[PDB]
């Protein structure tokens, strides 16, 4: 069924920015500590808290 | 009086805190890593045997 609004449909130049999902999701559940702290690591990379 | 007596503002024996609070981050066999403190409490050891000989 037509829509009973028109839509301002047309080309339009859009860039892919360097921030995927996939690189930013992070969990930790326990994991690696600080040896001084003995309190969590930082960092997605280091299995961080 | 039982707490702080104001001649305990003046040091003359010194605490040397334990490893944990210095932690050597000793990576391989051959190589160690020792931390800050402990390098600046071997300069107040070094200096303090200086002194202890220079004066005796």
């Amino acid at each position: 069924k037509k829509l009973m609004a028109q839509i301002f449909f047309g080309p339009t130049y859009y860039q892919r920015l360097r921030h995927m999902v996939d690189d930013k999701i992070h969990a930790r559940a326990r994991g690696p500590m600080q040896v001084l702290t003995r309190q969590p690591v930082e960092g997605r990379s280091r299995d961080g808290g | 009086e039982v707490f702080s007596r104001p001649e305990w503002m003046i040091l003359t024996c010194l605490p040397v805190p334990p490893p944990p609070v210095r932690p050597s981050i000793s990576f391989n066999e051959s190589q160690r890593g020792e931390d800050d403190l402990t390098f600046k409490l071997a300069d107040i050891l070094k200096a303090n045997i200086s002194l202890e000989t220079l004066e005796h």
